[PDB]
């Protein structure tokens, strides 16, 4: 039969207009959906390394580690301290396993980083809205469904806009901009020049943009599940990170 | 030592 084993993270980030990084905040969640015969007992082994908390005695450096964990009440940790090793007797279907938090720096630079360009003419009321996201993954890997939403000022519409490659779409809707780019990858840089035009008074504020995005194969936290291993079956283990709530001041 | 959860 079938066993999947899902860990995923949903990453929160506040980004200062400066890019300096206010806040971030990694929720994870390691998920399991089987079927198994009666008897079985399922050992999962995690990244050997990590370590948990904030220890008084022995600080905490670069490494893999998360600020909390715990984990469902069927789960044995009898082998968690020396070895990082899960056990437990499974339901049939779904089961939350482990559950952790991570609010520190990453291990890993984050994932986007913005570099916007605005030209406001008081004046004529000629907004200019230059944005470029650099992509800060590694170069091989994939971000899936990445939108960037701009609130805008009131009864702002669009005069133009030029995407700086052909997949891209933009459209104004519910005092926004949606900005979506289907196409990015490690190391990737894209660009949209906007121009709007915002109306005087009857008769700011731009920001802050918010990005959403998958990121498949990849943990902001760097934990990983190292094996899946049954007692008495084909294995789907999967690692994703996911972010509504990406935020960039302007 | 450790926090548990039941769902």
């Amino acid at each position: 039969n079938e066993v999947f084993l899902d860990v995923v993270e949903r990453l929160s980030v506040l980004i200062a207009s400066n890019g300096s990084l206010l806040k971030v905040d990694v929720q994870g969640e390691i998920r399991l959906k089987s079927f198994l015969p009666s008897g079985s007992e399922m050992r999962i082994g995690l990244t050997e390394e990590f370590s948990v908390g904030k220890s008084e005695l022995r600080g905490y450096g670069p490494g893999i580690r998360v600020d909390e964990v715990s984990f469902h009440s069927s789960v044995n940790l009898d082998e968690f301290e020396s070895h990082r090793i899960l056990r437990l007797q499974p339901p049939q279907g779904e089961l939350t396993v482990m559950r952790y938090q991570l609010s520190d720096d990453l291990p890993s630079p984050l994932p986007f980083r913005l570099f916007p360009s605005v030209q406001w003419d008081r004046g004529s009321g000629r907004l200019q809205v230059y944005l470029k996201l650099r992509c800060d993954l590694l170069s091989k890997s994939q971000a899936l469904n990445v939108r960037l939403h701009l609130p805008l000022p009131r009864g702002v519409v669009s005069l133009s806009q030029e995407l700086s490659s052909p997949e891209q779409k933009a459209e104004l809707a519910e005092g926004a901009l949606r900005w979506d780019l289907p196409r990015v990858q490690g190391g990737s840089q894209l660009s949209g020049l906007f121009q709007m035009d915002v109306p005087g008074p009857p008769g700011l504020g731009l920001g802050p943009a918010s990005l959403s995005f998958e990121l498949p194969r990849h943990t902001c936290s760097g934990l990983q599940v190292r094996f899946l291993r049954l007692a008495f079956p084909h294995k789907w283990v999967r690692h994703l990170s996911h972010s509504d709530a990406y935020v960039i001041r302007i | 030592t450790y926090k548990f959860f039941e769902q």
